[PDB]
């Protein structure tokens, strides 16, 4: 029964949450929509 | 032909919204036609 917390306290599950959900990332307003940065 | 260098690495953001989607259209159409006549005709002569 993790939760968040399990994956904040370990490095390598809180940078794959960090990574995988482009949490460092803005967003760019285009015209067409909203796009994640890279 | 390769037009660029191999770089080191890539820039990429994540994306894993997968959606499914299932459209059907059905259609029918359907005309009958009915017509029918008759004629009749009746004559009859007599003398003694």
């Amino acid at each position: 029964g993790d939760t968040l917390n399990d994956v904040i306290q370990d490095p390598t599950r809180r940078n794959k949450l960090i990574n995988d959900n482009n949490l460092l990332k803005g967003i760019i307003m285009g015209r067409d929509g909203p796009v994640p940065s890279s | 032909r390769e037009l660029i260098v191999r770089p080191d690495t890539l820039r990429a953001i994540i994306n894993n919204r997968a959606t499914i989607e299932t459209t059907t259209m059905e259609a029918e159409f359907t005309e009958t036609l009915m017509e029918s006549n008759y004629n009749s005709a009746s004559v009859k002569v007599s003398a003694p």
